[PDB]
């Protein structure tokens, strides 16, 4: 029902490039799940530490 | 009416506090006069908690299902005893 | 009774510490 498929190359290239582009991300200002820098644009300090 | 020095002494103090908290939240990097400038709701937690954490133990299973292993009897491919 | 300018420029000015608290507050994110 939720049968969702990964590999281990695939998987750890999406978790080492997840923050820097996404192709998931909204490439346009406005929109929700933005770049995760334009993500971080609008960022706490804690928030930014907890990222850390 | 004769003025109470204490008065004008906290008004000046508590004028020096405004410019002075100014100050340091210029410093910190921020604009502390006008509210619609800060963020409207504010936020504390990380971005998206779901998307990091299923990419987490997706990329943990992998991982551990991954590495070939000796396949020929249910004991002999354990990865841990007890 | 007269009101003395030094008790409305400090009810002015404690108004602008809370304002500028809480905006100090919103911009750590909380």
């Amino acid at each position: 029902s939720n049968a969702n498929i990964t590999s281990q190359a695939l998987n750890e290239f999406n978790m080492a490039t997840r923050r820097l582009f996404d192709p998931t991300a909204s490439n346009t200002p406005g929109q929700p799940n933005q770049q995760w820098i334009k993500q971080i644009n609008d960022a706490s300090p804690a928030t930014v530490q907890k990222e850390i | 009416q004769p003025a109470d020095p204490s008065g004008q002494q906290t008004s000046t103090n508590t004028s020096n506090l405004v410019t002075y908290l100014t100050n340091l939240g210029k410093y910190l990097g921020y604009d502390i006069t006008q509210s619609s400038k800060a963020p409207n709701p504010p936020y504390s937690q990380l971005f998206n908690s779901n998307v990091v954490q299923l990419v987490q133990n997706y990329a943990y299973n992998t991982f551990l299902g991954a590495i070939p292993v000796d396949a020929m009897s249910q004991s002999l491919m354990n990865f841990v005893t007890d």
